[PDB]
RNA sequence: CUUGAGUCUCGUAGAGGGGGGUAGAAUUCCAGGUGUAGCGGUGAAAUGCGUAGAGAUCUGGAGGAAUACCGGUGGCGAAGGCGGCCCCCUGGACGAAGACUGACGCUCAGGUGCGAAAGCGUGGGGAGCAAACAGGAUUAGAUACCCUGGUAGUCCACGCCGUAAACGAUGUCGACUUGGAGGUUGUGCCCUUGAGGCGUGGCUUCCGGAGCUAACGCGUUAAGUCGACCGCCUGGGGAGUAC
RNA sequence: AGGAUAAGUGCAUUAUGUUUAUGUGGUGAUUUGCCCUUCUGUAGCCA
């Protein structure tokens, strides 16, 4: 279904991992639920939160929803330069403009998240819902274009069409 | 100016005030800025209702033109008056005080729903044979 | 109800599944409760609403077939 | 079934003819058969044949009640029969049924019912 | 190649049957309605037909197979006539819509049809 | 309404004499003549708000035409506020 | 050939048969059931035009004696 | 200057306001005539009414709010607002030609002005319905439920802080952005001749694309892209009350 | 209703019906992640 980067040899970032119930009499919830981020270690979109009746199958759900079943906004090459905010899902993620690379810090299990994105060259706060299970947004909400690429040459990448077309 | 499609019907008793009410109103019109377009008697019908007891009425549509001052003065009288059981008149928008598709109906009221009587020459007498009289 | 005409020189019945002028057709719909003035216009007035649900039934037949959800 | 009434058989006023009326509502029936020029001949209602509740107002109780004026009017001796139906109230058509086996023939169903130009505001009652 | 244009011609005077209610995305291609009945533009749907039909052709020489899909209770036997070949595949009323993704389930049908199909 | 009689008197007497409608001191004029026609209907009973509503626009719009015209020509400015008895 | 705009006898059937009218019972009877009244507008077929008039042209006419109002002369 | 706005006659729709006019029917009532026992109420019922002749019904009068139906996703107003229909006065909108001025614009603290309803000061009106109050009926009780009587009220006119769930639960107006169609209306072109098609506006509404939303949903009358300026918010309970 | 010519035809408690008494509070077996297949399930392409 929904089409994502490239990536040669996949990672399964399980960042989190939760069961939950309703069980009673005929129909039921007895199922896991399992947390996957996706990426090839430098930089992917794809997140992914499933359920199934059991451990092994609550993880392959959570690893099929990045990869496929997922609303994304695209990316290039394993480094951030288009440093913007943005609002996915009422998860809101701000990043201004500043240098890349170096400077990298978030709490918690999120400096993992970051480096599977590629967004961990420019990163700033996070508001809205502050929760792991849907922060992770950061390379979706975050960059607002399709391609964000490492040659500072980009801000003319569009432009040698537009003048050749004058 | 405006266009006003008067019609109205009035108690047989009282049909012998109509001749002399509709010539007064004629004369203020042609005589201030407005017209006659066709002024039509209609002759003693056949009501669907008895109004102030008795079932049958006698019906005149004026088809007048007169501006805002007359039409004001003619009104108020109109209004006020006795001879009148009811009345209903349109506005400007969309008039037809000019030929209408009731043409073979009203022959049909003078022809067929008609009572023959002495108020009923003055029917006649209503916007055809006019002389000045009654209001 | 009945309505003025409908049937020619009565027998046992009087025929009254049959014909209607426009006695009440938008000003009752809730028996055993006080009237409005501005109410009725959204509350009562419902002929056109339910005419869309006997629209949709003569529809819904034929695309249950197509669909062989029939 | 029924309740008391005049008969079926002698002579009172000797009238050959009338016009009948149904007041019909949601809970009884009111049938009184008239003289044709404007004089009561006879009633019954639903309520007078016994009957009570919602069950009043069914086709059947406005049977009966048609039923048991209808005996009653041959004393003033009716042979031939006009009809008024005025209500919105159920069986407009199985009081028609019992006049006919009374033996009358039955000429015209003339609406006139009661409904006003809107008239008053209705009772409070309930809350839908 | 103007054999593209002679057909789309030799289709497109049936000038519709539906109503003159039509797709908003589609608006371009739309000629005004006559007497509450549709009626594409014909002139305007020549020029995208031939550039269609050249890439078909070019597509002739990467092909495997191809698999009409769209498949209907009205729309079969449009199908039927179109395949005219077993290089291109078809069914016959109705389809159910993917099998790309869920393709393990899809062979392991066609392996318990044509077990069974030999046994009867 | 605004009779075509009370507008002739109007047009011939303000701006030029033949069909100017549109300049400052002739607008002013027309609006006031609209006024009159309400203040005649005001002399029955005094819950004439829904008209009074559109008075206020009239009212509003005269005056803004009076603050051009100031800015502009003096002559039709004085002459006009008082020769019509305005801004009250 | 010929042709007629914004006036009667030509668009629809005609213009000038139940245009806004009421002082005539034959356009309001076209429209009106054995019972002397009214019926609806899946009933009557008129135009758009003949109907957002006919709704005042009923009422003026039954207030000027025309049609019969009441259930009493139905 | 018009590219923004403002204006004149012509043409078109409507329950906008204020004051005039006007018809008929039930309940209610009185009278006369006829005629006999229940009527009413309800899921069943008693309370109530009635043998002093009730109920129903014929004829005629009465009296006052209301005005069914066409009536509808309709239409009008400034949001709330406005319902028989018309006139008289008059506001506001909606089209179109001739002609006219030329940023006179946008927004709006302050501000004056303005009521759905009841409340309400004084006046008119009170036929029906109805808070209370009475009494039934309901029931582990019955103030709620459901009923009957029945008074103020409901109903009008002007007035008082315009109160609220004061509505698109969505500030104003304005520019820009794929449309399609219903209801319904000015008008250009066609045998106007199919509530019809095409040219071009109009309100009012369904549907849905780019986009927007947490979800429903919105989408050319935005909840899109925006623009100026104003109003207002910063967790709950307590409190929309207190001071 | 001009006309009842039972014409002008399109529905029937005018469909939106529902007194039917009630019973304190929190907690709970498909698992320590001390997590089986990711396998063309992404423009390259893999368990």
């Amino acid at each position: 279904a929904h089409i994502e980067k490239q990536a040669g040899e996949l990672q399964e970032k399980l960042i989190a991992v939760n069961r939950v119930s309703k069980t009673v009499k005929g129909g039921r919830i007895f199922s896991f639920t399992a947390l996957t981020v996706v990426g090839d270690g430098n930089g992917r979109v794809g997140f992914g939160y499933g359920k199934a009746r059991e451990v092994p199958a609550a993880i392959q759900k959570a690893m099929e929803k990045a990869r496929r079943n997922m609303i994304n906004v695209a990316l290039n090459n394993g480094t951030l330069q288009h440093p913007v905010k943005g609002v996915h899902t009422g998860s809101r993620v701000f990043m201004q403009p500043a240098s890349e690379g170096t400077g990298i810090i978030a709490g918690g299990a999120m400096r993992a998240v970051l480096e599977v994105a590629g967004v961990h060259n420019v990163l700033a706060k996070a508001y809205g819902s502050t929760n792991p299970i849907n922060v992770v947004r950061a390379t979706i909400d975050g960059l607002e274009n399709m391609n964000s690429p490492e040659m500072v040459a980009a801000k003319r990448g569009k432009s040698v069409e537009e003048i050749l077309g004058k | 100016m405006r266009h006003y499609e008067i019609v109205f019907m009035v108690h047989p008793d009282q049909s012998e005030q109509v001749p002399g009410m509709i010539e007064r109103y004629t004369a203020a019109i042609t005589g201030a800025e407005g017209k006659i377009h066709r002024l039509e008697d209609w002759g003693r019908r056949q009501l669907a209702y008895p109004i102030n007891k008795l079932h049958k009425a006698h019906y005149v549509l004026m088809n007048v033109e007169a501006p805002q001052e007359v039409i004001d003065e003619l009104e108020t009288t109109f209004r006020f008056n006795d001879a009148v059981i009811r009345s209903m008149v349109m506005r400007t928008k969309h008039a037809v005080t000019e030929a209408s598709p009731m043409v073979k109906a009203k022959d049909e009221r003078r022809e067929r729903r008609d009572d023959f009587a002495n108020e009923t020459a003055d029917d006649a007498e209503a916007g055809d044979s006019e002389e000045e009289e009654e209001e | 109800p009945v309505i003025k005409v409908r049937e020619n020189e009565p027998f046992d019945v009087a025929l009254r599944r049959f014909k209607r002028s426009c006695e009440k057709a938008g000003v009752l719909a809730e028996v055993r409760r006080r009237e409005f003035y501005e109410k009725p216009t959204t509350e009562r007035k419902r002929a056109k609403a339910s005419a869309v649900k006997r629209h949709a039934k003569k529809l819904a037949r034929e695309n249950a077939r197509r669909t062989r959800l029939y | 079934a029924k309740a008391p009434i005049r008969a079926r058989k002698r002579v009172r006023k000797q009238v050959s003819d009338g016009v009948a009326h149904i007041h019909a509502s949601f809970n009884n029936t009111i049938v009184t058969i008239t003289d044709r020029q404007g004089n009561a001949l006879g009633w019954a209602t639903a309520g007078g044949s016994g009957f009570r509740g919602s069950r009043k107002s069914t086709p059947f109780a406005a049977q009966v009640a048609a039923e048991r004026c209808a005996d009653a009017v041959k004393e003033y001796g009716i042979k031939n029969l006009e009809v008024m139906v005025k209500g919105p109230g159920p069986g407009r058509e199985s009081t028609i049924r019992a006049l006919n086996a009374a033996g009358f023939r039955i000429t015209n169903i003339t609406d006139v019912t009661p409904i006003p130009h809107n008239g008053c505001r209705p009772p409070k009652k309930r809350r839908v | 190649a103007t054999v593209s244009m002679r057909d789309m011609l030799k289709a497109g005077v049936h000038f519709g049957h539906q109503t003159r209610y039509w797709n908003p995305k589609m608006k371009p291609f739309i000629f005004g309605a006559r007497n509450k009945v549709h009626i594409i533009n014909l002139e305007k749907t020549v020029p995208m037909f031939n550039e269609a039909l050249a890439e078909l052709n070019k597509i002739a020489s990467r092909k495997g197979k191809i698999l009409f899909v769209g498949t209907k209770r009205a729309a079969s036997e449009a199908v039927k006539d179109a395949a005219l070949s077993c290089d291109q595949f078809f069914v016959n009323h109705r389809w159910l819509g993917g099998m790309l993704t869920n393709w393990k389930t899809v062979r392991q049908s066609i392996k318990r049809l044509k077990d069974l199909e030999t046994q009867s | 309404s605004l009779s075509t009689e009370a507008t002739a008197k109007i047009v011939s007497e303000f701006g030029r004499d033949a069909n100017d409608t549109g300049s400052t001191e002739v607008q002013v004029a027309l609006l006031t003549a609209q006024i009159n026609h309400l203040q005649g209907h005001f002399a029955e009973h005094k819950k004439d708000h829904h008209s009074r509503r559109g008075l206020l626009r009239m009212v509003s719009q005269r005056r803004k035409l009076l603050d051009y015209l100031k800015r502009k020509d003096v002559a039709r400015y004085t002459r006009l506020i008082e020769r019509l008895g305005l801004r009250r | 050939a010929r042709y007629f705009r914004r006036r009667k006898f030509c668009r629809f059937t005609a213009e000038g048969v139940q245009e806004i009218d009421y002082k005539d019972i034959a356009t309001l009877k076209n429209y009106i059931t054995e019972s002397g009244k009214i019926v609806p507008s899946r009933i009557t077929g008129t135009r758009a035009k003949y109907q957002r008039q006919l709704a005042r042209a009923i009422k003026r006419a039954r207030y000027l004696s025309l049609l019969p109002y009441t259930d009493r002369h139905q």
